[PDB]
């Protein structure tokens, strides 16, 4: 079972360092050329950086050239890449992927399976965690829950514990002039389970580590 | 589609090899042993080296890898690698020359059920001690003793393996019809014994091996000859 | 190294090492293949085998490790480890013990026309019937047959190693000489299939006259 | 050990370490090797086979200066040890070996010190060809090589060089190989007379062959004759 | 080499050397297995073993391994390393203290129809039933039992290329002839 | 710089067949891939070599190469084929090619919007300000517009809107129209709406509250 | 079990088999060594080496690769590949003509503390320096000189287990008795 697993992203300062690291497990680690592409929020896919065992050969864009390092850790089956000087062009989720070949390159080249990635954010913004506040109601109905002041990115929400997975709608976030990060995520209901069924929404918040849990009634 | 290959993914996506076939860590696995003599290949007197060709039934349960042949387009049996199971890592301890091992990793064969059965053939070098009184008309007493490199008995433990009938075989097995006799030794007997010892409250834990005698004579037709 | 690095970087995109270099379906790699004899180690009569320590000489052509020097920092000549390169399959068709290998694979040599050069050394037990009429007062005809185990002719292309000199090179002052043999000739010769799975061989020929002193002497 | 953990990232995951290449500014620059062996113990001379069996300890002595660090950055570390895997290594062989075994025995740990100087101590046993003067024989003495060099790269590449010792202040090179005084079990048949060490370089070699450049151990032996004086010589001659 | 690399490629995506190389699972692989000679090595009377150079040609068809030589610049037939692949676990039942299965992986030639043929070499050390009655008069009859050592004739049918063994390429021995050979 | 050219979105019904091109010089000449890539998921690989199928991909996707233009088939469109394709190429001077990803967009039929409206809760009247949620629920096309009133006055610089991807299993849209004020200016107005306009209501339908 | 597949997980995602498995690097690793002797497999005069069969038991406590067993199903102890953990490089000094260190990884058992043990087996051939005066009638005082072959006092520090080597196990010799045994 093919596996690469994402993890060392986060928040940091422009110029600051980060490493990237993805553990893979399913498949000979040595056997395919493993990569780094990113993808900017709202843009498209942007391949980094590559590895290559045969030669022990590496491979950057760029734009990066200088300041990033791909290397694999010499025992386990874990690919890093090593940032530095970061900007805030930088600033993209960051998928592992294997290759479907040994080597880097030739047209053949492509990248077989992709892990889910992680993200990195570049800016001088400090962490902050969510201000909850419900959707009261005032024929079916409708609640939701208002997440508010949080950076960065993401809120994870859900409902009674994960039970109610039904006609949920979680938004994207929204930018203010403030700087901070804002969603609401709603369930539509019959009217009649207003008084009857508990709706409680659950927001996680992991670069704060902040877990608030609000009940919602009218 | 191969069957095999859906049976192979739905077993083996998501397995562990490197840890026991138990629900609990205090249970134990229960391993039935066969060992079948092919060929006594040579008793070196001045080494002390008993030279075997053998090879090794070993059955066992393992739940993770249940399944029905109903569910698999009537599949009763699978062939993998042996390294992607895993093994109780029975070795011959009182080897001579340090090979420990099986001369050949043979597939395993899971059965429906959860029973998997691995026979992989070995050539073994062993330790008898020539007892040289009454040489070149003697007899020797060469052991085979097997036991889990890794596991103490209560992790690992061992069972012979039974015949048709069910009748326990706790000796080394013999084709009779693929057997070609030594040409200076003859296997007289060779029974075997599941030892349990060193299960002291100051021990500890204890531990268990596999003991098969070898109860060999020599035919001195060489010797009355020639010397 | 960085130039030699990113030269590495350019020749190693999207190389195959287990794939033979053919630019066009039907082209020929074609090997020169030849012999340096560095210790004849002995002939056993007991075993019927010729023990030899020698270094291999192996040329070809692979068209994907070629390079322009002019872009690379002048580079005109590369040190690769054998492994990560196309080999042809070439090996010791009648060795003894069942070694077909070279001893270690080292390193070959890549020119910037994509030439590769690669000299492994190889310790190699080969069979050699034993003429035993005139034993002690005997010489033998030992030969060394190489070819590739696995490419028919149609794929590799076997010659005679030189540069034509067909014989197997014995350095003067670095060669370990035996003391029971005398080597009289040393020719090589590429011997063609009877006349598709046909394949070339490259024989290294070693008569070689046994000096029977240590018998006049002893019986 | 945080702290060489976060060393052995700095090195090798922060600077991209290829230990494929040679510590090297310029490709046309040749890195110095420095070679000492100590002779642990003398196995055996085979004379029907012609082969000398040694347990040597073969010194090596190179700088890569990927491989430097700022001790006070770093817990004031001045030595790592590392797989030789992990570093490119000046790969040295036994060439006059008559067994096939080119390369040292266990591949033991480099010890890497902060000013980038890499050391390395592999252990081996070597078989190697030594041919047998029999003219003098139960009174003969041997003249055994050990001859290394490198396949892998020329003498463009690497430089070979013995070892060099201090001594107040004074430098000196260790032209001899090394035996510990006490530590040393001589041989039950030969006693070592000479030990010489010598870099050999063949001016007729082009620089870019393998056989330009070796460094070379000798043993001058001589046999203790005393068990074929005792065993043969006195009883034929009587 | 470009078109070849491709192939290669493309050719061991979703491969899986475990399972038989089969379009259905009741199906039989058909192996057609042939010994060459090339040496009778050694016949040790005393410890009744016969040592022999052989190779053991193995033909048979991975369903899998086959593609239109037209999409791949008309190549036809390739060479890739046998450990990447399925191949049938033949062993010599009657080693005596040699190796029982082929540790030589020789590479395999591979045809667009997925025709395989692999011809590793070994060195049998078999034994043989060595009846001295007749030294140095004596006549041997010395066989060699092969067949696949996990798999049953269910699943995978081993077949003779020929009614005799290939002494084509037979050094001719110093110490013995042989008189008759014959697979069964 | 071999610049792959994608188009941004394509659009189609359910049932009929999607043609997603990636242009390009010469691109006949090379291998191009294709990756899929739903919302907030990782891509996944659906051709590779310009006709290949990866084991678990659905038939009903294809690919084709010719000229200067590579193209993926995707026929028999369903209501879970939504996401960004994304053409890949290596050349030997630019490394890694990938193109500038097409949208997917299933166009099924009119659905209109069901409109709800939230006032802030106490808990954040607590805090210091004030904010106005109304949703859009389950509509299509995406066109609509929300327009806040208070007191009569239309809102201007102080409301943000939220758009939501075509859903999985009835290809919908979902909007969130969020006004935030300050508390004096909350207070300072009694009646606060939203109004709706899509082009699947007979006139546009407002949702209002008095504070 | 599951439990311990998550703990290896758990433990094995960014550990360092380079690194010496203590939490300051200015500590040393504390290693206790003990000696089994199985066999004395042979005594070679001319050459001066003794053939043994040993057990080379290696006790030490590994820094980060401890757990809570509650955490994990009740598991107190599991069984860990060798090569995935770091490992002392002990080396038989006075080597004659066999392996330098140990070549059989066999796998350590690892505690829930921490503590690892390791007795993996080897055969060594030490130089002994033989005394032919008295022979046959000779005495033979043959030792094993063994040390972390690139670590220092001041990084690894080991210990002895015993101040005798464990002849528990001990298969009687038929050539020579063992009088006395002692490690300093
Ligand atoms: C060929 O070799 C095999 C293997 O060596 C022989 O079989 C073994 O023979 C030995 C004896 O030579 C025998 O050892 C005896 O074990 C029993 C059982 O031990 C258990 O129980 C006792 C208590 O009953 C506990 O003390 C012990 O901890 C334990 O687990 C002992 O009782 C017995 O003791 C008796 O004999 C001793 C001398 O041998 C004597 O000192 C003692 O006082 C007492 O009288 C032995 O120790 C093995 O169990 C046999 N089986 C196995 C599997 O090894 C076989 O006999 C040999 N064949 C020929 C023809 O010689
Ligand atoms: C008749 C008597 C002398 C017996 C015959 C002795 C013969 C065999 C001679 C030939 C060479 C001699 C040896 C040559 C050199 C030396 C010198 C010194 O190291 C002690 C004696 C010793 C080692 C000699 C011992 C006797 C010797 C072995
Ligand atoms: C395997 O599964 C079947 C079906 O649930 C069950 O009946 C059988 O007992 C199981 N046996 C095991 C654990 O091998
Ligand atoms: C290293 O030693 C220096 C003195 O030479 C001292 O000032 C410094 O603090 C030490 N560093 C550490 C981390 O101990």
């Amino acid at each position: 079972e093919v596996q690469l697993l994402e993890s060392g992203g986060g928040l940091v300062q422009p110029g600051g360092s980060l490493r990237l690291s993805c553990a893979a497990s399913g498949f000979t680690f040595s056997d395919y050329a493993m990569n780094w592409v990113r993808q900017a929020p709202g843009r498209g896919l942007e391949w980094v950086s590559s590895f290559s065992n045969s030669g022990g050969t590496t491979y950057y864009t760029d734009s990066v050239k200088g300041r990033f390092t791909i290397s694999r850790d010499y025992s386990r089956n874990t690919l890093y890449l090593q940032m530095n000087n970061l900007r805030a062009e930088d600033t993209a989720v960051y998928y592992c992927a294997k290759a479907l070949t040994r080597f880097y390159g030739g047209n053949i080249y492509n990248f077989d399976f992709w892990g889910q990635g992680t993200l990195v954010t570049v800016s001088s913004a400090s962490t902050k965690g969510p201000s909850v506040f419900p959707l009261a109601p005032s024929g079916t109905a409708a609640l939701g829950c208002l997440v508010k002041d949080y950076f960065p990115e993401p809120v994870t929400v859900s409902w009674n514990s994960g039970a109610l997975t039904s006609g949920v709608h979680t938004f994207p976030a929204v930018l203010q002039s403030s700087g901070l990060y804002s969603l609401s995520s709603v369930v539509t209901v019959p009217s009649s389970s207003l008084g009857t069924q508990t709706y409680i929404c659950n927001v996680n918040h992991k670069p704060s580590n902040t877990k608030v849990d609000k009940k919602v009634e009218p | 589609k191969n069957e095999e290959l859906r049976l192979y993914h739905h077993l083996f996506n998501n397995y562990d090899p490197g840890s026991r076939p138990v629900r609990e860590p205090e249970d134990t696995v229960t391993i039935s042993l066969k060992v079948t003599l092919t060929n006594l290949i040579s008793l070196n007197e001045k080494e002390e080296t008993l030279t075997t060709s053998v090879w090794i039934g070993i059955d066992w349960q393992d739940y993770r890898l249940n399944y029905s042949k109903d569910d698999f387009g009537g599949i009763e049996t699978l062939r993998v690698p042996s390294e992607l199971v895993w093994l109780p890592e029975i070795v011959l301890e009182n080897n001579i020359d340090g090979q420990f091992g099986v001369a050949y990793d043979a597939n395993v064969l899971v059965y429906e059920g959860g029973s998997v059965t691995w026979l992989p053939p070995a050539i073994y070098r062993s330790v008898c001690a020539v007892e040289v009184t009454y040489f070149p008309f003697d007899w020797q007493n060469c052991s085979l003793i097997f036991r889990s490199q890794t596991y103490n008995a209560e992790e690992v433990e061992f069972t012979f393996a039974v015949d048709n009938d069910g009748k326990t075989i706790n000796k080394i097995d013999i084709d009779t019809e693929a057997y070609t006799e030594n040409g200076e030794w003859a296997i007289d007997f060779c029974p075997g014994v599941i030892r349990r010892h060193h299960g002291g409250a100051t021990d500890g834990p204890g531990e268990t091996d596999v003991i098969y005698s070898l109860i060999i004579r020599r035919k001195p037709l060489f010797y009355v000859i020639n010397i | 190294s960085e130039a030699e690095g990113r030269l590495r970087e350019k020749l190693f995109s999207g190389y195959d090492s287990s794939v033979r270099p053919a630019r066009e379906v039907g082209d020929r790699v074609r090997v020169s293949v030849g012999l340096i004899l560095a210790q004849l180690i002995s002939l056993n009569e007991k075993d019927e085998e010729m023990s030899t320590k020698v270094y291999l000489d192996l040329e070809w052509t692979d068209y994907r490790l070629s390079w322009d020097p002019a872009e690379h920092d002048g580079i005109d000549s590369l040190r690769i480890t054998a492994e990560s390169v196309w080999l042809p399959d070439v090996v010791l068709l009648n060795n003894n013990d069942g070694n077909f290998d070279v001893a270690l694979d080292i390193s070959v040599v890549v020119s910037s026309d994509g030439s590769v050069r690669w000299q492994p050394p190889g310790i190699y037990r080969s069979s050699c019937s034993i003429q035993v009429t005139y034993f002690p007062f005997d010489w033998q005809n030992c030969t060394m047959v190489f070819s590739s185990y696995s490419y028919d002719s149609s794929e590799v292309s076997l010659q005679t190693g030189l540069g034509g000199h067909q014989e197997i090179h014995i350095h003067e002052g670095t060669f370990i000489e035996n003391g029971q043999w005398e080597i009289i000739h040393k020719p090589s010769r590429l011997i063609q299939p009877p006349g598709e799975g046909q394949r070339q061989e490259v024989i290294f020929y070693l008569i070689i006259r046994r000096k029977p002193l240590f018998y006049l002497v002893n019986v | 050990l945080n702290e060489e953990e976060r060393l052995i990232r700095h090195l090798f995951q922060e600077k991209g370490y290829n230990k494929e290449l040679r510590p090297v500014a310029h490709k046309e620059e040749s890195v110095d090797v420095a070679l000492a062996l100590t002779l642990s113990n003398l196995i055996s001379l085979k004379e029907v086979e012609e082969t000398l069996t040694t347990n040597v300890w073969i010194e090596h002595g190179w700088t890569d200066n990927r491989l430097k660090w700022n001790a006070e950055e770093f817990g004031n570390i001045s030595v790592l040890r590392l797989p030789p895997d992990m570093v490119w290594l000046p790969e040295i062989v036994l060439e006059n070996n008559n067994d096939g075994s080119f390369q040292i025995s266990y591949s033991c740990n480099v010890l890497v010190y902060h000013y980038g100087f890499v050391y390395w101590l592999p252990p081996a046993i070597f078989r190697s060809s030594c041919p047998i003067s029999v003219t003098y024989f139960p009174f003969d003495w041997q003249n055994c090589s050990l001859k290394f060099s490198s396949l892998k790269y020329t003498a463009k590449e690497i430089t070979l060089s013995l070892k060099q010792d201090a001594k107040e202040n004074r430098t000196y090179p260790v032209e001899w190989i090394i035996i510990d005084p006490e530590g040393f079990t001589e041989n039950g048949e030969w006693e070592i007379v000479h030990r010489p060490a010598r870099v050999n370089v063949d001016p007729r070699a082009p620089l870019d062959s393998p056989s330009r450049q070796d460094i070379t151990f000798y043993l001058i032996i001589r046999r203790k004759p005393l068990f074929y004086i005792i065993n043969i010589l006195v009883p034929c001659v009587l | 080499s470009e078109h070849e690399t491709r192939l290669v490629a493309k050719l061991f995506k979703d491969y899986s050397s475990v399972v038989r190389p089969v379009e259905d699972h009741r199906q039989v692989v058909e192996v057609t297995v042939g010994l060459q000679l090339i040496q009778l090595i050694n016949v040790d009377e005393v410890n009744q073993i016969v040592t022999t150079n052989v190779r053991l040609k193995q033909q048979w068809v991975d369903y899998n391994l086959k593609w239109n030589p037209d999409d791949y610049g008309g190549v036809k037939k390739i060479h890739i390393p046998s450990e990447k692949i399925w191949r049938p676990d033949l062993v010599l039942y009657n080693n005596a203290d040699g190796d029982f299965a082929i540790v030589k992986f020789t590479k395999v030639l591979l045809q667009y129809t997925g025709h395989i043929t692999w011809t590793p070499p070994a060195i049998f050390k078999s034994y043989c039933e060595i009846i001295v009655t007749h030294f140095p008069f004596d006549e041997q009859n010395c066989s060699m039992k092969l067949g696949t050592w996990t798999y049953d004739g269910s699943v995978v049918a081993i077949n003779p290329e020929s009614d005799q063994p290939d002494l084509s390429n037979f050094m001719e021995s110093g110490e013995w002839v042989i008189k008759e050979s014959r697979g069964w | 710089s071999y610049e792959l050219t994608q188009p941004p979105s394509v659009s189609v019904a359910p049932g009929q067949t999607a043609r997603i091109t990636c242009g390009g010089n010469n691109i006949g000449s090379k291998s191009v891939h294709w990756y899929q890539q739903k919302p907030g998921q990782a891509p996944v690989l659906v051709v590779y070599d310009n006709s290949d199928r990866p084991s678990g991909i659905p038939e009903r996707l294809s690919g084709s190469n010719s000229g200067n233009t590579a193209t993926l088939t995707i026929s028999g469109v369903e209501a879970g084929d939504e996401a960004d394709y994304y053409c890949q190429v290596w050349d030997s001077n630019s490394d890694v090619v990938f193109g500038g990803g097409t949208k997917l967009t299933v166009l099924r039929t009119v659905a209109a919007p069901s409109v709800f409206i939230f006032p802030p809760s106490d808990e954040q009247l607590k805090s210091g300000t004030a904010s106005v949620v109304c949703l859009l629920n389950n509509f299509y096309p995406r066109e609509a517009k929300v327009q806040w009133k208070v007191d009569n006055a239309l809102q201007s610089g102080n409301s943000q809107e939220s758009v939501t991807e075509q859903d999985s299993k009835d290809s919908t849209y979902s909007l969130s129209s969020t006004l935030t004020l300050s508390k004096a200016d909350y207070e300072k107005h009694k009646v606060y709406a939203c109004e709706v306009t899509h082009q699947g209501l007979s006139s546009p339908v407002t949702k209002s509250f008095n504070r």
